[PDB]
């Protein structure tokens, strides 16, 4: 079993700045993808393979790293960006990081 | 375009079994697998399982063995080949599994693996 | 079958001089195509042997021109004309002008 | 050409079988061919060729000094050729030698490729 | 010195990866016997001798089994060599009728459910005013019922109407050797511990490869070729799910597999020139067709491949062999072809094991089946017409797919199901060793010379 | 002779081999680049696209400065910013296919100034014939 | 550079222009003139036909005084009959397409006389090496 | 056939000096009784069997003497 | 039109109708022709 960690749990901020998630896996060698979810949608795929971002994903979202540590960075925070952020190996999740507003 | 659509709501009883449909439209469907993840409150995302509805193939993950069965419905008609049905039979409902269930399909990308989940369904919560 | 006779058998050589090893078939090794079939192999003690010297005279790159050979069709000479001591151990010619191949007995030059 | 390795079992008593194979790494590096032998040394004495076979046939060529004791055999698609040897006497104690020879037309003077495995001692004992 | 020049130099080794249409090749064994005996005997071209096998020196070649080409060309020209090899044959339009079908003559008990039918109907005759009363044998697994009384019809009516293979064609597999055109070139890796991914330090180029049989099974390759000295796993991720894991191991298992009736084929003359080969009488017992593979070989090389599996999953493991999941019967089962008979052997005695980090034989049992769906088409069969006599192949079992299980929980024992899947998954594993390259010449570099005027 | 066999130069034969010992056999590459129902179709519509572009190099060669002499001294100077490295660490370390990466970036510049180096030269050398 | 474009000797781009000035740009036109169900079959109807074609002209300078020189003194003397007109207004005056018209119906002896002077001096040098 | 001469010391002369001697093995019968006496048909069966060898041997020499020429222009 | 019919001097060929090409061709041609000119014609299966 891969079980992945999320450090920041809650994270509040104010909108316009970026923000870094980080997770951290526990064997190393692996893409990451990551994925986001607001109060009561549907999740949407925001990046895959570490690196690339999905379609109708603007570039303000950008996530990289490589072995064990993985992160993923938000630029110019928004209202309607502050969601709970799952990432996510083969076939295991992290419990999840939450971003509230300030 | 790629759409899953998905049963309704449904309210059972411990012990009884549920039966979710996920119908996919807009892509030739013998191609691509389907999976199938469940989302419980207070314990973060689960894997089910998947299936690839070319011939049925599945597989289930390790600690629901025993319990869920996955079938899934071709279009056998040479004017509408694209949509298709996938199935859970979900049984051995205890009071734990309520949850919304998602049936997802991955993205289409030629770097995209199997596992990052591009198109999802609605999602169904059942409550038992 | 050919016969080959090598000449001598045994013959320890003290480094520095030259030497001469002499060589003899049953039949003439010219071929069809004008070729003389004779190679010259050494074996030093504990290795593998390696070719020194092919058709008539030429040796095999690498091989410094110390090492010389001459002949007739059926009677050839390997000389040595400075001896050097990664040059001990045994010397075969050998013929393919017809099967079976075959090897002369060897001329072992040791130190006594 | 580029390697060529020997086995076969190292010591063996007289009643028993001599088989050997060699097993060739790189097998050519031009059209045509190569021709593969077997050739034994016994301890003091000269090299005997037993026999070989070219790339390019299946018709292989023995000593008769071996009174139609050895077969040898190949496939390329393992990239192998075998000997085998039955009866035994003690003049089959021997350094045992696999080689490779070809005419080498690649460069801008005639000249040859000549390559020989390490060999492998066989006492019968 | 430093007044150097450009100079071009036409006909110089240098490759790209490409991708390009292949070539056949046949055998003229394969042409010695002629007239259609089996598919491509003449759209593929006779075959020179001893192919070229070059060795290079100093070369680290790029393979890639995964994302390679060469595979989906050849599951592509499969499948348009199968679709070619029915046209000329007989449609079977006017066999959807309303069959009345009973029980075999045999001593029906209640625990064993008979695989054979006894389905009796009209049918046109070439005289198109009058009708014959014919009667015939089916398999339980192509008929379905229609609603007391008893009434079939054929599994594919509403689906499609679908067509019996004539049978002076034949379905063993020949050797197909592929050749690269002119101006390109195949590589073949010769290393011996190459698991299919990566830098390849011996590789050798090749005119026209070896001899490829094109089986076609889903679990359990068959006639494929072995390796060298292990038994090789490979995969693309071994840690990801999805991706099947392609065992292949060096000593064959042999496995004999039969049906043991003797059918007598009759004609039923459909109309004018179009005849329909059915199933007559069964003399002799009835019996089920089945497998048999050595039990003490099979867990040789079970013990082998778990030594081999060991190794990417940490050396105190527990690897247990479970049978297949689910799904259609085309892959929770061993289908294959025998002698121009469609098997479809059970497969739950062979996948069935634990291991722990410290004269017999298996006996599988078969359905067979008349109508395939064989590559999952829209409107397309196939109805096999039956062979007489009994029915006897030995084949040499080579290689497995198999599959992971998507654990979670703190799981200390891995689980391993078979499962075919796909079809390119069989010739996948064995067109990895090779590569196509577009060979190009005219490289330009700087030397000290100059063109004079 | 008996008990020898005989290599002859093979297709792709020096493909490791240094680019001043390559430089030695380059027309095996060229010999074998033109030799060697749908089906027939389709291996047509292979066969003909070997010659196409076949033609489509020699008509490189039409427009430098050599038809066909398969080696060619030219009046292009080498830039420096290609390569910066000397001759005698270039033909007789490297091999050809590390040669292509390294200046494969490096192309379509060469291509235009030896097309425009030839007609230039062509032209003046009908001025030179001109004037007689 | 910004702001700024880069026009590069187009396909059949001096077709209006003079004949001294279309004699610089030539290798456009022969660069763009051989790379650029049944419908694949008569694409390849056309497509063969194309490089019939172009081998069929590079044939006839086969013949003549040059392979591949792409311009070509030659040693025929020009008959005033064809043309009867002075050179320094024929290089700076006409363009090709008026030129093709006014000498179109003198063809086919020019090839002919060509063919013979070639094949006449061709056998004179053969003489010429062959005394030494 | 056309890049055969592309190959020797010519691509498009239609005749062609070459610089490999005539082994009379092959023929060992004087010029004014070949130019003036025999026709094509039968000199083409009569050197029939003697040819593949001057095609390595005319390919060989005009490599030999390209890679001659590339010298002899390299030291100036 | 006008096909030339250019006559050679000093030549002898040997000739064979029995062993020749350019009939089983022809042969094959024809039957070819015949089946290819039939395929848009009607069917008579309605008619036994
Ligand atoms: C893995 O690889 C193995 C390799 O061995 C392969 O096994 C072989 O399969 C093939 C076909 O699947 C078998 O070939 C058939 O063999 C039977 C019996 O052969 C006997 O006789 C021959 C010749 O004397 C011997 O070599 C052999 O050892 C047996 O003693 C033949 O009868 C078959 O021929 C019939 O079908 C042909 C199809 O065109 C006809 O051309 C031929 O004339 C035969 O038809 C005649 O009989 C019919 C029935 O009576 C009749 O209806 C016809 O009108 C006609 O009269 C065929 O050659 C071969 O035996 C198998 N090998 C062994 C050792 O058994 C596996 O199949 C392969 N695995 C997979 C999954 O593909
Ligand atoms: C699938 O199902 C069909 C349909 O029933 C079976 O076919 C019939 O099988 C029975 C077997 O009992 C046959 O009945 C026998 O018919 C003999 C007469 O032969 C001709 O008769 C019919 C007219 O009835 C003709 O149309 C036809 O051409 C036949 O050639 C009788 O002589 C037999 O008598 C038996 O019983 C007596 C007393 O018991 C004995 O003394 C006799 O020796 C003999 O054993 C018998 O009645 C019937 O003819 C078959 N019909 C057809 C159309 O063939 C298939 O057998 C069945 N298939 C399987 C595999 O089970
Ligand atoms: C691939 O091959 C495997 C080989 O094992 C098959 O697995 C077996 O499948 C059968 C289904 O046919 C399973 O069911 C067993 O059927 C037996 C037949 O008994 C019948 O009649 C009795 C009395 O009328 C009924 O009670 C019964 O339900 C059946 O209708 C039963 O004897 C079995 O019950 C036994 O279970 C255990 C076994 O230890 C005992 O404790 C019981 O007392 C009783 O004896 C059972 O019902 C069978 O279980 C499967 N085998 C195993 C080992 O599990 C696969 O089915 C086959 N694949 C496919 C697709 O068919
Ligand atoms: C399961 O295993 C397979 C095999 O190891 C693995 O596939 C590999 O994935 C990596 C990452 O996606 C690939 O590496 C990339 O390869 C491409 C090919 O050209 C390169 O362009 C990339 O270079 C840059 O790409 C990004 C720039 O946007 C950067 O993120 C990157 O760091 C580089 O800067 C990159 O090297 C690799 O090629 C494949 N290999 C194969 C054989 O497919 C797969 O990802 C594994 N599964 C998971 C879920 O990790
Ligand atoms: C044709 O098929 C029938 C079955 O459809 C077959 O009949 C059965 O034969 C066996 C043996 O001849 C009978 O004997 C049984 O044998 C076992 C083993 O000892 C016993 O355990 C059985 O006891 C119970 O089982 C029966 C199953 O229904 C019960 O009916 C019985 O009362 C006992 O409770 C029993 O002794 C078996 O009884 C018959 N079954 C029937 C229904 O007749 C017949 O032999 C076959 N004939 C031929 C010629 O093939
Ligand atoms: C082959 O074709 C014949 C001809 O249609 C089929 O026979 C027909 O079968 C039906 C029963 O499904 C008969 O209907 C019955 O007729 C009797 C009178 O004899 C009546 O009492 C019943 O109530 C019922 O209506 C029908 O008459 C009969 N036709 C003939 C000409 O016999 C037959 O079913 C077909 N199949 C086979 C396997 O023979
Ligand atoms: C893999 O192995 C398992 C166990 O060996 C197989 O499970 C067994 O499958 C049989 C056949 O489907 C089941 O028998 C049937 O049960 C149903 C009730 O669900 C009944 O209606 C039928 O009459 C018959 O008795 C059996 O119950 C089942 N056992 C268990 C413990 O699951 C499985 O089928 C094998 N997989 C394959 C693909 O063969
Ligand atoms: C399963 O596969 C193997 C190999 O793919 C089959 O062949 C066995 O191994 C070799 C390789 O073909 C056979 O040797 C052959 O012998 C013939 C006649 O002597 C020779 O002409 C060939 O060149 C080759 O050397 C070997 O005989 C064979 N094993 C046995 C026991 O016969 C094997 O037959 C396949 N089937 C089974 C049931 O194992
Ligand atoms: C054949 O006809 C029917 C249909 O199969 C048979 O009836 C059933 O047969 C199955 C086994 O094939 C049994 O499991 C059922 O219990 C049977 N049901 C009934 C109601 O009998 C019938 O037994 C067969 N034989 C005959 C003579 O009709
Ligand atoms: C299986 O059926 C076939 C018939 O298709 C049997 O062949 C018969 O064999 C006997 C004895 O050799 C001959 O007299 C018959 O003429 C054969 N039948 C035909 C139609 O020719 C075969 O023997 C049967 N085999 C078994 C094991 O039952
Ligand atoms: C599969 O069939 C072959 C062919 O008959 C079997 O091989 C025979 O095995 C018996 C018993 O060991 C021997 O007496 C025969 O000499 C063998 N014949 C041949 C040609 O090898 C083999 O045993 C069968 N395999 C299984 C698992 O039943
Ligand atoms: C699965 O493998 C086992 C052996 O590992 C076979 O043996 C039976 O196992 C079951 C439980 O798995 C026991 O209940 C039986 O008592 C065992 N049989 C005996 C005779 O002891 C088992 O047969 C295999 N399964 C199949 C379907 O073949
Ligand atoms: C597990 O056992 C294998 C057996 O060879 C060994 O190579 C490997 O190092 C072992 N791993 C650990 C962690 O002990
Ligand atoms: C060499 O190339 C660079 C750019 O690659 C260019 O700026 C420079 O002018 C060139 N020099 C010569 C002498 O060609
Ligand atoms: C060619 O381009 C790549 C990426 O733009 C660069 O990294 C490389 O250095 C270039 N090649 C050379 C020879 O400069
Ligand atoms: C020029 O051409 C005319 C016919 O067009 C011919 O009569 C005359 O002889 C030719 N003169 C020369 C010098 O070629
Ligand atoms: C070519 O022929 C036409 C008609 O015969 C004639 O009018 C024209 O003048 C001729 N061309 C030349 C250049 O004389
Ligand atoms: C002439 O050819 C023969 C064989 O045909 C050969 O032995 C001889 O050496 C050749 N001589 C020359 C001078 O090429
Ligand atoms: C060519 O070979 C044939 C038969 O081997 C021989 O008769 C003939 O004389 C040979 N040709 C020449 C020119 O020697």
């Amino acid at each position: 079993e891969i079980v992945l960690t999320q450090s920041p749990g809650i994270l509040s901020l104010s909108p316009g700045e970026t923000a870094t998630l980080f997770c951290k896996a526990s064997q190393g060698g692996n893409a990451m993808t990551w994925y986001q979810k607001r109060r009561g949608q549907v999740p949407r795929l925001l990046i895959y393979d570490t690196s690339r971002r999905a379609s109708g994903v603007p570039d303000r979202f950008v996530g990289s790293g490589s072995g064990t540590d993985f992160f993923l960075t938000i630029n110019k925070l928004d209202r309607e960006d502050f969601a709970v952020y799952y990432c996510q190996q083969f076939e295991f999740f992290g419990l999840g990081s939450e971003l509230e507003v300030h | 375009q790629v759409q899953l659509v998905q049963s309704g709501a449904v309210i059972k009883t411990p012990g009884s079994s549920v039966k979710i449909s996920c119908r996919a439209s807009g892509y030739n469907f013998r191609d691509y697998s389907i999976h199938w993840v469940r989302l419980i409150p207070d314990k973060g995302f689960e894997w089910i399982g998947w299936i690839k509805p070319l011939w049925g193939a599945v597989s289930y993950a390790r600690q629901l063995q025993g319990r869920v069965s996955m079938t899934r419905q071709l279009s056998q008609d040479p004017d509408d080949p694209d949509w298709g049905v996938a199935y859970m039979e979900f049984s051995g409902l205890t009071p734990a599994d309520t949850a919304e269930y998602f049936c997802v399909r991955r993205g289409s990308c030629d770097y995209c693996g199997d596992f990052p989940w591009q198109y999802w369904g609605q999602g169904t919560v059942v409550v038992v | 079958d050919i016969v080959m006779t090598q000449t001598p058998l045994s013959l320890p050589v003290t480094p520095g001089e030259p030497a001469s090893i002499s060589c003899r078939s049953s039949q003439s090794l010219l071929d069809s195509d004008g070729n003389t079939c004779l190679d010259w192999f050494l074996q030093k003690p504990g290795q593998s042997p390696q070719l020194l010297i092919y058709d008539v005279s030429n040796r095999v790159s690498g091989v410094p021109d110390r090492f010389s050979g001459s002949g007739s069709d059926t009677d050839f000479t390997l000389k040595i004309s400075r001896v050097e001591a990664e040059d001990v151990g045994v010397y075969y010619c050998m013929q393919f002008v017809e099967f079976p191949l075959t090897f002369g007995g060897g001329t072992k030059v040791e130190i006594r | 050409q580029v390697q060529l390795v020997e086995s076969g079992p190292g010591v063996v008593k007289p009643s028993e079988t001599l088989s050997l194979t060699c097993v060739v790494s790189g097998g050519t590096p031009g059209r045509g061919f190569l021709y593969w032998s077997w050739v034994r040394q016994p301890p003091g004495k000269g090299l005997e060729w037993i026999g070989g076979t070219a790339t390019n046939t299946d018709i292989t060529d023995y000593n008769p000094s071996l009174k139609s004791r050895a077969a040898i055999s190949k496939d390329t698609s393992r990239n192998q050729f075998l000997l085998n040897l039955k009866p035994l006497t003690a003049g089959d104690t021997a350094v045992y030698y696999c080689t490779s020879r070809a005419k080498d037309y690649r460069g801008p003077s005639y000249s040859r490729i000549d390559v020989w495995g390490p060999g492998v001692l066989v006492t019968v004992s | 010195a430093e007044n150097l020049w450009v100079t071009v130099y036409y006909g110089v080794p240098v490759w790209k990866d490409a991708e390009t249409t292949l070539f056949c090749a046949s055998d003229a064994k394969a042409y010695e016997t002629e007239k259609h005996n089996v598919w491509a005997t003449h759209a593929c071209v006779p075959t020179d001798p001893n192919p070229q096998e070059i060795h290079l020196e100093n070369v680290t070649e790029e393979f890639n089994m995964w994302k390679n080409n060469m595979v989906e060309q050849m599951h592509t020209d499969i499948i348009s060599l199968w679709d070619q090899s029915l046209k000329p044959c007989v449609k079977l339009t006017p066999l959807c009728v309303t069959l009345q079908c009973t029980n075999v003559t045999n001593n029906i008990t209640d625990d064993m459910r008979g695989e054979l039918k006894n389905c009796s109907f009209n049918m046109t005759t070439e005289l198109r005013d009058k009708k014959q009363k014919v009667y015939s044998l089916f398999y339980r697994l192509d008929v379905v019922q229609i609603n007391s009384n008893k009434e079939y019809r054929l599994i594919n009516c509403n689906t499609s109407a679908c067509t019996q293979a004539c049978p002076k064609v034949s379905f063993e597999p020949i050797p197909i050797h592929y050749c690269a055109p002119a101006g390109f070139a195949i590589l073949k890796c010769k290393d011996k511990k190459f698991n299919g991914t990566g830098p390849c330090p011996s590789v050798s180029t090749v005119q026209c490869t070896h001899g490829i049989k094109p089986v076609v099974s889903t679990q359990l390759l068959l006639n494929g070729s072995l390796a060298e000295e292990e038994v090789m796993i490979r995969s693309e991720n071994i840690t990801n799910n999805a991706k099947n894991i392609l065992v292949q191991f060096n000593t064959p298992v042999q496995i004999n597999c039969t049906r043991p009736n003797n059918n007598t084929r009759k004609s039923i003359r459909i109309g004018p020139g179009q005849a329909f080969y059915a199933t007559g009488d069964i003399i002799g017992d009835i019996r089920q067709a089945h497998c048999n593979v050595s039990k003490a070989t099979w867990n040789e090389t079970l013990g082998k491949v778990v030594k081999q599996l060991r190794k990417h999953f940490g050396n105190n493991t527990i690897i247990r062999f479970a049978n297949s999941s689910g799904g259609d019967l085309e892959v929770t089962t061993h289908s294959f072809n025998c002698g121009g008979e469609f098997f479809y052997c059970n497969t739950s005695g062979l996948f069935n094991s634990t291991w722990i980090s410290n004269n017999d034989s298996i006996t599988l049992p078969c359905r067979i089946k008349q109508i395939i769906n064989m590559w999952q088409r829209i409107g397309q069969c196939m109805y096999a017409p039956p062979i007489q006599g009994v029915i006897r192949c030995v084949s040499n079992i080579t290689g497995l797919i198999l599959t992971r299980d998507g654990g979670s929980t703190n799981s200390t024992t891995e689980t391993f199901r078979p499962g075919g899947g796909d079809m390119r998954d069989n010739w996948r594993s064995e067109l990895y060793k090779y590569k196509v390259v577009k060979i190009e010449p005219l490289g330009v570099a700087p030397t000290r010379c100059k063109r004079r005027v | 002779a008996v008990g020898i066999g005989a290599v002859f130069l093979g297709f792709l034969g020096a493909a490791g081999s240094t680019m001043g010992a390559a430089s030695m056999t380059l027309t095996v590459q060229a010999r074998n680049l033109l030799s060697g129902t749908v089906w027939g179709i389709k291996q047509l519509q292979a066969r003909v696209l070997a010659v196409e572009r076949y033609l489509r190099d020699q008509q490189l060669l039409g427009i430098w400065g050599c038809s066909g002499k398969l080696i060619c001294c030219t009046n292009v100077p080498w830039n420096s910013s290609w390569s910066n490295r000397n001759l005698s660490e270039i033909w007789d370390n490297m091999t050809w296919l590390q040669w292509d990466k390294e200046i494969s970036n490096y192309t379509q510049i060469i291509y235009g100034l030896l097309e425009e180096s030839q007609n230039q030269q062509e032209k003046n050398e009908q001025d030179l014939l001109a004037l007689d």
